[PDB]
RNA sequence: CCCGAAAACAGGCGGCCACCGAGGGCCCGGGAAGAAGACCCGGUUGAUGGGGCGGGGAUGUAAGCGGGAAGGGAAACCGACCCGUUCAGUCUGCCGCUCCCAACAGCCCGAGUGCUACCGGG
RNA sequence: AGCCGAGGGAACUCGGCAAAUUGGCCCCGUAACUUCGGGAGAAGGGGUGCCUGCGGGUGUGUAACCCGCAGGUCGCAGUGAC
RNA sequence: GGGAGUAGCAGCAUAGCCGGGUGAGAAUCCCGGCCGCCGUAGGGGCCAGGGUUCCACGGCAAUGUUCGUCAGCCGUGGGUUA
């Protein structure tokens, strides 16, 4: 039983949830839930939102 | 109960009687909800709600009454029976 | 012609509400071991586990999900014991005796309690009953119990229940429940983890519902759709016989019926709301509470899968009438991860 | 496994009253039940609904204030938008604690008689 | 009488009935066939918001109407609804 | 007479609330405020056709798809100037 860790948010999300999603040349993603997914292949940048931990990454780099 | 003089500031919740009736009578159902709420927890014989609490239920439309109004009560006695006036706290 | 199955299944009609909201246990297995066949309880929530596979199989010695449901079980009170004997057609009651202490809340339930009935009268009577018992007259022995939702701040009216004892002497039947009249009963003094249970509850409620969810049959083409009769069935029957059959589907109640579910494996018995680890004891209650329910604090049993009923809903539950013959061992599986978070 | 004392031999058992009155229903606060009826829980020996204080959640960082901004302008200044204050603000048909407000006051239905054939003891 | 619907995409049905798709303006580009007038908006492709500044036409005009350029910037989406 | 105190009084413009008044009696009549609908017509003007339906005072047995203290309804008196 270990935890994943978000490719969009970057919080852990626990055992029995959330997705894994297979690009065709070999790429892996892990996503915790719907939300995160949509926002991804929609395209929004998750280094503007403040309850991401790419925001506080962006903000060292500001 | 609570002795006449007395100003007292009661919440009333319009959420629960949202979704009982068609959004397009809301407002008007509100009105009657006010009146019945502060009739039993005052526990007053007649309400007589101000003009001032009207148009805030009214201010958004007939569709959007607000989910918790804040209200002032006061209580009367004249002749027995117990009568209660609302104001905007 | 084509050929197709018909639309449910007639085995449990008349699909009425049920008689009461307490089940009742018609059929009682063999079992060996004298003890008290059953236990009841509270249904409280559902949650998740990760446990290495114990069943038949392959997956046997993997990691696999598995979903659980955990049932509330505050101690019982065994308030009497009831004997039967053999009638002309079947069995029929002889007697019964019930203790002299009983807690104020019970007559919300039996509105007309004795009132003197001492101690001494009690002896007296269990003497009587072991006398008729010693005699030969007597084909059966059973415990009359009842539930104490007080100490867990659901209600304080009580369900009322009558159980049997395992295994064949009424002597050593009468013995065990002479031994428990006047005492609680805990679960874990009745049942061992890792046994398969039968489950009994009365489903949730869902009124009067119409033939395609309560039948299962299809929805009609697209212009009986808008010519009105979509969700319809088509015709109640042939010209003759001149009656309609009761095996046509129509609409009526759905839900509140009495159902029985085969083979349900008791994973754990919990303390005090808590289950322990290898080291640790964690709390099963989720961050925030169980929905539509609030936090468990006396005891608990996990099974795993689904049962019947809502959720603050009353559960019966007895060891195994129909079991398989590949059974899992009769011990606490290993349990690698329970899931503790938000159910909201 | 499901329905099942209207099974006309129309059942068995424990207890209460009776030969004013046990017990029931309406009313009241509610929902896990529900087309009307019915079912279920509670009613100050109380956490049933609401409020207040906290928890868990949903979305996505409020208004105000300050500091910048491509360029323009004698200059004071204009400027979509960006950063800080700020996991913020708004909300909660979920949980907990707390008697702060309301579960007050009542109104209806309700079994009593014997004849002869007796039954087991008076 | 209306709104949404995962994965498939006419397997439904006498029959794609009904519903969906496309959609305004500017630039590019446009088949067969032809009574040489058309076909033709054929088909098919790009672009479009806000703010800051520069320029043109007519005009006496920092009056009024119309036509182009460059840069900065926000959003899943700029004929953003109709 | 039964059908039956049943169907209908929905669909094309879903509209009322608060306070005060009249009166035997007020969801349905009057005053004020809030909230709404029409807005190249549901607004303004006026033929034919109708014929007093126009105005004021007083009424509520019937008419008005409910009520009615209201009315194109009932009664009493008036009103059309080249
Ligand atoms: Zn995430």
């Amino acid at each position: 039983a270990r935890w994943n860790v978000c490719s969009y948010c970057g919080r852990e999300f626990e055992p029995g949830t959330g997705k894994m999603f297979v690009r065709n040349d070999g790429r892996v993603l892990f996503f915790c839930s719907s939300k995160c997914e949509k926002y991804y292949f929609m395209g929004r940048n998750p280094r503007k939102l403040k309850w991401t931990k790419a925001f506080q990454e962006a903000r060292l780099q500001r | 109960p609570i002795k006449p003089g007395e100003e007292v500031i009661f919440v009333v919740p319009i959420n629960k009687i949202k979704k009982r009736v068609p959004r397009w009578k809301r407002a008007p159902r509100a009105a009657r909800f006010v009146r019945e709420w502060i009739a039993r927890h005052a526990k007053a014989d007649e309400v007589i709600i101000g003009t001032d609490v009207n148009e805030k239920i009214w201010e958004r439309g007939a569709e959007k009454p607000p989910g918790k109004l804040r209200v002032k009560v006061v209580v009367e006695e004249s002749e027995g029976k117990r009568i209660a006036r609302v104001s905007l706290a | 012609k084509i050929h197709r199955p018909r639309r449910g299944s007639l085995a449990y009609s008349p699909r009425k509400r049920a008689k009461s909201i307490v089940p009742r246990i018609r059929s009682w297995p063999k079992d060996s071991e004298v003890r008290m066949l059953g236990f009841a309880g509270y249904k409280a929530g559902m949650t998740h586990i990760l446990m290495i596979d114990d069943s038949p199989g392959l997956t046997k010695g993997k990691e696999i999900f598995v979903p659980v449901t955990i049932v509330e079980v505050p101690p019982l009170f065994v308030y009497g014991i009831r004997a039967y004997k053999q009638g002309y057609l079947g069995l029929e009651t002889a007697t019964e005796v019930w203790f002299h202490d009983l807690h104020k809340n019970v007559a919300r339930r039996i509105k007309t309690l004795p009132k003197n009935y001492n101690e001494e009268a009690f002896q007296a009577k269990l003497g009587q009953l072991e006398d008729l018992v010693n005699d030969g007259e007597i084909a059966d022995v059973r415990l009359l119990v009842h539930t104490q939702p007080w100490l867990i701040g659901l209600k304080k009216k009580p369900e009322v229940m009558e159980y049997a004892i395992g295994g064949d002497d009424v002597k050593a039947k009468f013995d065990y429940a002479k031994e428990k009249i006047g005492k609680e009963l805990r679960a874990g003094e009745v049942l061992h983890e890792g046994e398969l249970l039968d489950v009994i509850a009365v489903t949730k409620g869902k009124g009067t519902q119409g033939p395609v969810k309560r039948w299962g049959v299809k929805v009609q083409f697209h212009k009986a759709q808008r010519a009105g009769k979509g969700r319809h069935i088509g015709n109640l029957g042939p010209w003759h016989p001149a009656r309609v059959m009761w095996t046509v589907p129509q609409a009526g109640q759905m839900g509140f019926h009495h159902r029985t579910e085969f083979n349900k494996r008791l994973i754990a018995i919990g303390e005090n709301g808590k289950l322990v680890l290898d080291g640790n004891e964690i709390e099963i209650t989720p961050k925030g509470g169980f929905p539509h329910y609030g936090i468990v604090r006396s005891d608990f049993l996990m099974i795993e899968g689904t049962i019947p009923g809502s959720f603050k809903r009353i559960i019966r539950v007895r060891p195994a009438i129909r079991p398989p013959k590949k059974k899992p061992p009769v011990e606490r599986p290993q349990i690698t991860y329970v899931s503790r978070e938000s159910k909201q």
